[PDB]
RNA sequence: UCCUCCUAAAGAGUAACGGAGGAGCACGAAGGUUGGCUAAUCCUGGUCGGACAUCAGGAGGUUAGUGCAAUGGCAUAAGCC
RNA sequence: CCAGGGCUACACACGUGCUACAAUGGCGCAUACAAAGAGAAGCGACCUCGCGAGAGCAAGCGGACCUCAUAAAGUGCGUCGUAGUCCGGAUUGGAGUCUGCAACUCGACUCCAUGAAGUCGGAAUCGCUAGUAAUCGUGGAUCAGAAUGCCACGGUGAAUAC
RNA sequence: CGCGGGGUGGAGCAGCCUGGUAGCUCGUCGGGCUCAUAACCCGAAGAUCGUCGGUUCAAAUCCGGCCCCCGCAACCA
């Protein structure tokens, strides 16, 4: 690469409250604080919690009860 | 919206699905009850609702439950 | 780099039992991530070009070509030789350490996600992802852009048909519909 | 200050910073907040990460942004896909709740069109 | 007055108040040279972004380009850097 | 005579209101002081259940006895610090509540989330001469239910009239 | 037939000469004032430029054809 040219490509610590500790190399500072990652996002459960919402015949039953 | 001792139908629509529904699909009934809910043994008739000067034919679904009968079925008509 | 590292042990072997391939190069590999950010607007204001390179600069190691326009249009107002576009051609060991940050801290922090494309290749194995923020990458400080921009990512593989090229990045735990 | 899907607000009151939310409101906040143990004084500048990973998984258990805007355009096309009164009035353009549609409506209408 | 094509009869030349078009300049880089490069137009995927701006690959291969008409010419590139 | 439907339609135009656009304000937690009413298929305590509409049990009163009924502005502390904002509270989705044979056309209210226009309004133009205008509550009549209307009631309380 | 010049909201005119976002005065429409109409005051809509084409990155504007419309010529025997 271009010395002088390109900014500082230097390596950092990620560390989300998940407790998933890991190092990278990019243009941030000092350290990151991170909120999810490839593991622990809801993408295996969310697909899951989002596809069975529907339900009409039940809450109609769950009212009267017989 | 209201109603918790029972969702509502008429007497004579109660009557004439439980007879419809053992015997089997047949053709659209006339009711005038659009004040009348739908239960889950009316899916699959044809009833025909009384939109004011004639009866609109609806297909009753699996989503046609705890809405009324009226509301498929336009009064006002516009352009 | 240790995507790369995973990729040489662990991917490779697992797309040689997949396609029952003669030789370790049949499998396909990842040939370079392209970053792009058609930025546009800058007919109007000159330094909001400047503004997005910084941010690609930001978001990639390295600092961006500014691309012209290839030929004159009436449709949006440009003449040719007019600096229109942003782009990266990151490739080796940066993009590979690039193509980990992005999918194991970027990508999740799409707003409102649900899965990637699976129908999103060219017929030849490359893959393409476009993202509408400049935030969802953690380069960005939240109080020092003034902008709804973002950029699309471009991964480029040596594949033959999009069959074999969703495997070698399904191999990388990528996020697919 | 990165909770839920965005969250980013500084120089603001935790409860009302929560409303910024999409599917929290006043109230909502209040039990966030109450169920969390943090009080509702103090902001978030001068809060400490270890507090606000409490409020990330407390948010988790309502629907909230994405999972909440799905939910809401969900129920609104399944209204339109029915064909009854409350769906026509939806792809029509028109006021839902009974409302006068002769005056005013001009929220749910649109502005004003020549003739 | 000058340039290009046809009329012009396979060297040159060749008329008409014959048939079609241009010129009265431009450029210290658009010259020199050295070292590189390859185009149109589509196809599919991709943020805002849509037929078309920018990106990726594939298809085609000079339909492109040549400071300005037309002609002849140019990949060794006379093309674009 | 009867079942529904309609009087509640909606490119648009005007009338009369109400709620706003905030900091003399908004939001909490405290606490101040009224009047005039109204009530027996009525008004309905107190206690429990309720996040709240309300749901039970039911005391009392055809009433200066009981009940609807804590008036709100206002003080006193807090906190937001001029932002489409902790202003506005429209609109929509969901979950409900009572009345009532029945609430979809077409009710009211509650809860949750949602958070539109609007930053004092073009030409014009209206009311008001003191407990008046202004602003904050409150009641009643019609009424099973359904006021921002109407009819009454009382708080704080101006400017100006050469 | 020959050489100038035109054709632009409903009307009459600019804008064309140097290609890049179309004005002016009326009329139409909405609201005011008035007992009402006019006048007057206040907003608003309304023309892809004769048409078929070419040139161009882009045409009301450049360049031809087609149809208008208007002027000037159409002479010596
Ligand atoms: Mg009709
Ligand atoms: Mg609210
Ligand atoms: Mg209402
Ligand atoms: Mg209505
Ligand atoms: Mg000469
Ligand atoms: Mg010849
Ligand atoms: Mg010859
Ligand atoms: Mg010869
Ligand atoms: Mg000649
Ligand atoms: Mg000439
Ligand atoms: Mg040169
Ligand atoms: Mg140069
Ligand atoms: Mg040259
Ligand atoms: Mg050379
Ligand atoms: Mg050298
Ligand atoms: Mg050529
Ligand atoms: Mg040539
Ligand atoms: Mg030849
Ligand atoms: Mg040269
Ligand atoms: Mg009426
Ligand atoms: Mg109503
Ligand atoms: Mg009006
Ligand atoms: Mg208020
Ligand atoms: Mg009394
Ligand atoms: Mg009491
Ligand atoms: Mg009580
Ligand atoms: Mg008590
Ligand atoms: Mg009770
Ligand atoms: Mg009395
Ligand atoms: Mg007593
Ligand atoms: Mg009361
Ligand atoms: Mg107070
Ligand atoms: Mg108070
Ligand atoms: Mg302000
Ligand atoms: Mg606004
Ligand atoms: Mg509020
Ligand atoms: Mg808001
Ligand atoms: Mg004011
Ligand atoms: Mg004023
Ligand atoms: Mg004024
Ligand atoms: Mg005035
Ligand atoms: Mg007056
Ligand atoms: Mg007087
Ligand atoms: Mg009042
Ligand atoms: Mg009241
Ligand atoms: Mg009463
Ligand atoms: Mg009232
Ligand atoms: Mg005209
Ligand atoms: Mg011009
Ligand atoms: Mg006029
Ligand atoms: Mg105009
Ligand atoms: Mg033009
Ligand atoms: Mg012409």
């Amino acid at each position: 690469m271009k010395k002088d040219i390109h900014p500082k490509y230097e390596e950092i610590t990620a560390s989300c409250s998940c407790g998933n500790v890991m190092k990278i190399r990019s243009t941030v500072g000092h350290d990151l604080n991170l909120d999810v990652c490839s593991k622990c996002h809801p993408f295996f459960t969310g697909k899951q919690r989002d596809v069975a919402t529907g339900g009409r015949v039940d809450r109609f039953n769950k009212r009267f009860n017989i | 919206r209201s109603l918790k001792k029972g969702p509502f139908i008429d007497l004579h629509l109660l009557k004439k699905v439980e007879k419809a529904v053992e015997s089997g699909d047949k053709k659209p009934l006339r009711t005038w009850s659009r004040r009348s809910t739908i239960f889950p043994n009316m899916i699959g008739l044809t009833i025909a609702v009384h939109n004011g000067r004639q009866h609109v034919p609806v297909f009753v679904t699996d989503e046609m439950v705890g809405h009324k009968l009226g509301e498929f079925a336009p009064t006002r008509t516009y352009r | 780099a240790k995507l790369h590292d995973y990729y040489k042990d662990e991917v490779v072997k697992k797309l040689m039992t997949e396609f029952n391939y003669n030789s370790v190069m049949q499998v396909p590999r990842v040939e370079k991530i392209t970053l792009n950010m058609g930025v546009g607007e800058a007919i109007a204001d000159k330094k909001l070009l400047d503004n997005a390179a910084a941010d690609l600069a930001a978001i990639s190691g390295q600092k961006p070509l500014i691309t012209k326009a290839r030929k004159s249009v009436a449709g949006f107002k440009i003449r040719q030789g007019y600096p229109i576009g942003c782009k990266v051609t990151l490739r080796g060991e940066r993009m590979w350490e690039f193509f980990e940050r992005l999918i194991t801290i970027a990508v999740p922090r799409i707003r409102d996600f649900r899965g990637l494309s699976a129908k999103s290749f060219d017929g030849r194995g490359n893959y393409s992802m476009g993202v509408r923020e400049q935030i969802i990458f953690p380069e960005i400080d939240y109080d020092k852009v003034d902008r709804v921009r973002g950029l699309d990512i471009t991964i480029t593989t040596t594949a033959k048909s999009d069959e074999e090229g969703r495997a070698l990045l399904a191999a990388f735990d990528f996020p697919f519909r | 200050a990165r909770i839920a899907g965005i969250n980013i607000p500084d120089h603001k009151h935790a409860v009302i910073a929560l409303t910024s939310i999409y599917g929290v409101g006043k109230t909502r906040s209040k039990a966030i907040l109450a169920a969390a143990g943090i009080a509702e004084d103090v902001k978030i500048s001068e809060l400490s990460e270890g507090q606000i990973d409490t409020l990330r998984d407390e948010v988790a258990k309502f629907v909230v942004e994405g999972d909440l805007r799905r939910e809401i355009s969900m129920s609104i096309k399944r209204l339109m896909d029915l064909g009854c009164y409350r769906g026509l009035r939806h792809r029509r353009g028109l006021p839902v709740r009974g409302q006068r549609t002769k005056t005013n409506a001009r929220t749910r209408k649109g502005p004003r069109k020549p003739i």
